[PDB]
RNA sequence: GGAUAGUGGCCUACCAUGGUUUCAACGGGUAACGGGGAAUAAGGGUUCGAUUCCGGAGAGGGAGCCUGAGAAACGGCUACCA
RNA sequence: GCGGUAAUUCCAGCUCCAAUAGCGUAUAUUAAAGUUGUUGCAGUUAAAAAGCUCGUAGUUGAACUUUGGGCCCGGUUGGCCGGUCGGAUUUCCAACGGGGCCUUUCCUUCUGGCUAACCUUGAGUCCUUGUGGCUCUUGGCGAACCAGGACUUUUACUUUGAAAAAAUUAGAGUGUUCAAAGCAGGCGUAUUGCUCGAAUAUAUUAGCAUGGAAUAAUAGAAUAGGACG
RNA sequence: AGGGGAUCGAAGAUGAUCAGAUACCGUCGUAGUCUUAACCAUAAACUAUGCCGACUAGGGAUCGGGUGGUGUUUUUUUAAUGACCCACUCGGCACCUUACGAGAAAUCAAAGUCUUUGGGUUCUGGGGGGAGUAUGGUCGCAAGGCUGAAACUUAAAGGAAUUG
């Protein structure tokens, strides 16, 4: 306070903010590979969904829709890309 | 709603001074504002400044030196006819020998000396002293 | 801002400074706009191709793999519905909420809210109607709405 | 207004002085004259092309265009062959050192070389006094229809 | 703030503050003059001898008067990491 | 801004706006209904000349005790009746009944003047002479 | 078309349904002739101008007209009213 | 606010003040008044936020579209020098301005008429070892504007200029004895005449004319009825 | 205009009190109080404090939403839930402490960023009475609402704070 780097905030103050009050904004959700392995292939899915995504070709389920992020359902596996 | 950019950026930069800040982040950015800011620190009003790029309309930061007792603007931006620029300076200007009202002419923003120098006028918008 | 009520709600969407890529994204522009297209030929407003498009594949953002707009890959490919999805869903709702006073003439707070409803259609209208993509005097009516959408 | 008829009034209409004799047999049935108005305004060629009569148009008839050159922004065509112009300008009044949205209508003639209608532009010139209110008299029109024609069905 | 020719005429030109360079006036009885002493070899601190700094009673009433010096010295290379530039 | 248009075409409403304010102004509203001409017993004139009916003896307001000795008048240009003070000690044996005199008002623009209720004029002149003259005896009072 | 010195609803005949307006029309008030200008002196203003110059209007009130280049004249005429 | 028995306010004498050929009073208005507020008011409790929301007129309205860099010309103050018998010009130095080039860059446009200007050059050079210098025709600059055709998205703002009655106003010259005024007057050979004047400024809104291209509007190509040829 | 009409209860009637007592207190109790279909449009309808936008300063609570946690508790076999705990973040109803600052003060995170006087916009006031009166218009079944003067009078009326 009275003088500080308001250009170079540093990443944890800077990663509590909101995701509008950041120095340039963008989003804080993310995409994942997701498989329950009943069968192969890995579906795509969004960290928050509101579309319970329904699965490739057997209509299983996957995740529910909620507050903010996704429940994903049972036995699943995921990564952030 | 958002209605002069500009005000917004100029009290923003007064109310740091006062409080004794040396840097302010603005919001959110133009044209008008740079030129503006370029103004003041051609006389040494503060220090450097940067564009920080949003891929929106822009932020600014700016450094104070103290130099600084008031950057005001003039909300509407009334016509000044090159005589009627020394009614302006007068009313609201601490004294005749330095602060400089800024304006934007046909051939430039520019405080009213260049302006002078030059021989243009059009529209007021602003001051620093 | 909050048009018609006291709400200061801040909160949208944080879209992403990088105008381009995922690059961990495949497909092709080509990929989606089949994809586009089939969703609205199925009915789905362009939101909702929106959303469905976002979750269960990998589209962050149509334009951004398309250079263009939902709405406006449909308009090209003939698709567009009579009057914009969100007057569309206005006229719905003052629908539905005439309906209803209608039954409950005693609910002055709906007779309210259909006021608000409708004045914030008039104002829609008259910005579309201002930009071509309506008829001049096009016109909301009470009378022809329930005409409008079902 | 005019459209059709043509020589539907009671007087026979004719260009004065414009003889057309019925011993030479021509192939054109009538002779026809006609000017140039001047300060670069083109004569349209719906007023050469033409065969309504119309003494007050610029090009056909018997007027000079003189005096104040002066574009307006149609407002009433509904009057048979003379329009009324919304001429706006902002009025400064020095005490608040603003001004205010001030406007005048002024009624002007209309040659059926031209085709107006309400919101089109319209540069008018003056003349002499045409009748109880009209001094100006339509010289070019600047506007078009305002995009009307991308205002159909449904794609 | 001369004159017609050279002549240092109107007395009295203020102190300003370290930290805000505003000027430090008269009746200002709350602004502080810090001495940070020159030091030499093994201990020993050169008396006389001072680097100086001076904060207006504005700031010291605000509470920045120990953060601000904290900057102000540190940068003078007599703090050894106690401050940041960074929040 | 709290209130007033700031706006650069805003000068209509500026303008307006005051018309209607003005009229909150006393003298400005006096001004332009034309109080003057309407009300007033001169003409709105400086002063003007009446006849005198009766005498009469006007007590003083509080907290002052005294009888202040006036002459009702009958403006000539009016039949306008109005009652007026009579100055200095004396003078009232000065004037007498189906006199002329010359009234001016009391310098309180309207508005009577001290202890003195109801009397918003005084005498300057009766006969045709000067009361101050009559006071002092640089002249004397006209044969009839 | 007539009338005028001549444009023009100026007037007439036919025909049409237009013209103005919250950007204040239309109506009312004015102890209103308009202007150059006058008074008050930080500036911005506020108030005033019957009245030495320019324009306009009038000749007790209305209308009418003769003469003439020019008047709807009044130190011209005609009629009515006072 | 004084006066109801010692009246610093009345009625007088004395003495004293202010302005003075003039001074009082009445009415109006102007200043004081930021008590009408554009500049520039006030509205919790002093006068004053409509019970509440919608809303048309009206006012207002986010950001972004030729910017940065390179070359050339010639001005106007001022400096250190003055060449010269108070003010002068070159180069030395800055500073502040104007113009025109090239950077991917309409300058409305074609068809001759004009050329003033160098990439030219046709010779050489007054003369400081030479790009310091201008006259100088036979291949090669357009726009500087002629005049005829063909056509032009709208505006606000600001610039400079023309058109402009006098008296008034501001203000130069002139010793009406001073001055308010007036536009006079001034010099001699005062014997046959010589001569300076009768400025300048303001004149704003609107209309005209010209330069600018920031600020703020406007119009453009999406069912292509697009743009050049 | 119907229905309803327990309760409480303008009016009225009474018991008392009082010099009086048309009241305060006690009793009876009409209308009313509730509801339907229409009116009426006013309250100290109050935060006596327009709305939209920006900026300026600390602190602990709480309400709704969300994110993070090899947190606690629930046992069953660990989870999954749920309630609880801690950190942060939006948007609420408020309080605390300060005051850079504002104010005539009382006080005020707005009543701040105003003679260093301009973000946009709406509305009202201009000494006190006369008086929300008169008059005209308009709305209402009415009661009344909205709009709303002047003559005349007057040197104060008023606000916050201090000492009595
Ligand atoms: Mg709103
Ligand atoms: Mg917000
Ligand atoms: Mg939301
Ligand atoms: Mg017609
Ligand atoms: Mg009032
Ligand atoms: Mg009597
Ligand atoms: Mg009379
Ligand atoms: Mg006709
Ligand atoms: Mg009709
Ligand atoms: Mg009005
Ligand atoms: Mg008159
Ligand atoms: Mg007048
Ligand atoms: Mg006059
Ligand atoms: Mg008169
Ligand atoms: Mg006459
Ligand atoms: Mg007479
Ligand atoms: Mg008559
Ligand atoms: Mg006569
Ligand atoms: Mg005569
Ligand atoms: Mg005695
Ligand atoms: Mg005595
Ligand atoms: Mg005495
Ligand atoms: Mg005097
Ligand atoms: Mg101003
Ligand atoms: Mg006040
Ligand atoms: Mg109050
Ligand atoms: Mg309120
Ligand atoms: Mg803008
Ligand atoms: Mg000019
Ligand atoms: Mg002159
Ligand atoms: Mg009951
Ligand atoms: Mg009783
Ligand atoms: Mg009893
Ligand atoms: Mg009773
Ligand atoms: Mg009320
Ligand atoms: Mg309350
Ligand atoms: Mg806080
Ligand atoms: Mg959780
Ligand atoms: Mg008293
Ligand atoms: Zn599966």
């Amino acid at each position: 306070v009275l003088v500080q780097d308001l250009l170079h905030p540093t990443a944890a103050s800077e990663a509590r903010k909101h995701k509008l009050k950041t120095l340039v904004q963008g989003p804080r959700s993310y995409f994942l590979d997701v498989k329950c392995p009943g069968c192969l292939n890995i579906t795509t899915v969004f960290s928050h969904a509101q579309t319970a995504v329904t699965c490739e070709s057997c209509s299983t389920i996957l995740c529910t829709p909620t507050g903010g992020k996704a429940k994903l359902s049972e036995g699943t596996s995921f990564r952030r890309k | 709603t958002r209605s002069s950019v500009l005000a917004d950026a100029l009290n923003a930069i007064n109310n740091a001074e006062k409080t004794g800040k040396r840097q302010v982040l603005i919001r959110p950015s133009s044209k008008v504002i740079i030129k503006f800011l370029q103004v003041m620190q051609k006389h040494g009003y503060i220090g450097e400044f940067e564009y920080i790029d949003d891929h929106r309309s822009g932020k600014i930061v700016v450094q104070l030196n103290g130099r600084l007792n008031k950057c005001g603007v003039i909300s509407p931006r009334f016509n000044v006819k090159i005589g009627d620029i020394e009614k302006w300076t007068a009313n609201l200007l601490p004294a005749r020998q330095f602060g400089y009202v800024i304006l934007t002419t046909s051939a430039g923003i520019m405080d009213h000396e260049e302006a002078r120098r030059k021989h243009v006028s059009g529209k007021i918008l602003g001051f620093v002293y | 801002g909050r048009m018609h009520s006291a709400g200061k709600g801040i909160s949208s969407s944080a879209i992403p400074y990088s105008r381009n890529a995922p690059a961990w994204f495949k497909l092709s522009s080509e990929s989606v706009i089949e994809q586009i297209v089939k969703y609205a030929r199925k009915g789905l407003t362009p939101s909702q191709i929106g959303v469905l498009l976002r979750d269960a594949h990998g589209v962050t953002q149509a334009r951004v793999i398309t250079g263009n707009k939902i709405m406006r890959i449909l308009k090209s490919n003939g698709l567009a519905p009579e009057i914009p999805e969100d007057l569309y869903y206005l006229i719905k709702k003052a629908v539905s909420v005439r309906k209803h006073l209608e039954r409950n003439r005693k609910d002055k707070d709906a007779k309210f809210r259909l006021i608000l409803i409708e004045s914030r259609i008039h104002r829609l209208a008259r910005y579309y109607r201002t930009v071509a993509v309506l008829p001049p005097n096009w016109k909301y009516e009470s009378a022809t709405a329930s005409a409008l959408v079902n | 207004s005019t459209e059709l008829t043509v020589q539907s009034e009671r007087a026979f209409q004719k260009q004065p002085h414009i003889f057309n004799n019925p011993k030479v047999k021509t192939s054109k049935r009538t002779k026809r004259w006609y000017k140039n108005a001047g300060l670069g305004f083109k004569t349209p060629k719906t007023a050469i092309e033409g065969s309504y009569i119309d003494k007050k148009c610029p090009f056909t008839g018997l007027v000079s265009i003189r005096g104040k050159i002066l574009t307006g922004t149609v407002v009433s065509t509904k009057m048979h062959r003379t329009i009324v112009i919304r001429r706006a300008y902002l009025h400064y009044i020095p005490k608040y050192n603003r001004y205010e949205k001030r406007h005048k209508n002024v009624p002007v003639h209309v040659s059926p070389a031209f085709r107006v209608q309400v919101g089109d532009i319209v540069t008018v010139g003056q003349c002499r006094p045409i009748s109880k209110t009209v001094r100006f008299n339509v010289v070019k029109v600047s506007a078009a229809a305002a995009k009307a024609n991308k205002q159909f069905a449904k794609f | 703030m001369e004159n017609d020719k050279g002549q240092l005429v109107e007395l009295y030109v203020p102190r300003k503050c370290s930290a805000t360079n505003r000027i430090i006036k008269a009746d200002d009885h709350a602004s502080v003059q810090i001495n940070v002493a020159k030091v030499d070899e093994e201990g020993r601190a050169i008396p006389g001898e001072y680097v100086t700094y001076a904060l207006s009673g504005y700031v010291r009433s605000r509470g920045e008067s120990d953060d601000s010096l904290n900057r102000l010295a540190q940068n003078d290379g007599l703090l050894k990491n106690v401050w940041s530039y960074s929040r | 801004g709290k209130g007033k248009p700031r706006g650069l075409n805003s000068a209509r409403k500026l303008r307006v706006h005051r018309r209607n304010n003005r009229w909150a102004e006393n003298n400005y509203k006096k001004r332009l209904l034309g109080t003057a001409f309407k009300s007033s017993p001169f003409g709105g004139s400086s002063h003007a000349k009446g006849i005198v009916l009766e005498k009469l003896g006007i007590e003083s307001k509080q907290p002052n005790s005294a009888i202040r000795k006036c002459v009702r008048v009958q403006l000539i240009k009016n039949g306008k009746k109005v009652t007026a003070f009579v100055p200095n000690d004396g003078c009232l044996n000065f004037v007498d009944e189906n006199d002329e005199v010359l009234l001016a008002g009391f310098g309180r623009k309207g508005k009577a003047k001290g202890d003195i209720p109801g009397v918003r004029f005084k005498v300057v002149k009766v006969s045709g002479v000067s009361l101050l003259a009559l006071w002092k005896e640089k002249k004397e009072k006209p044969r009839s």
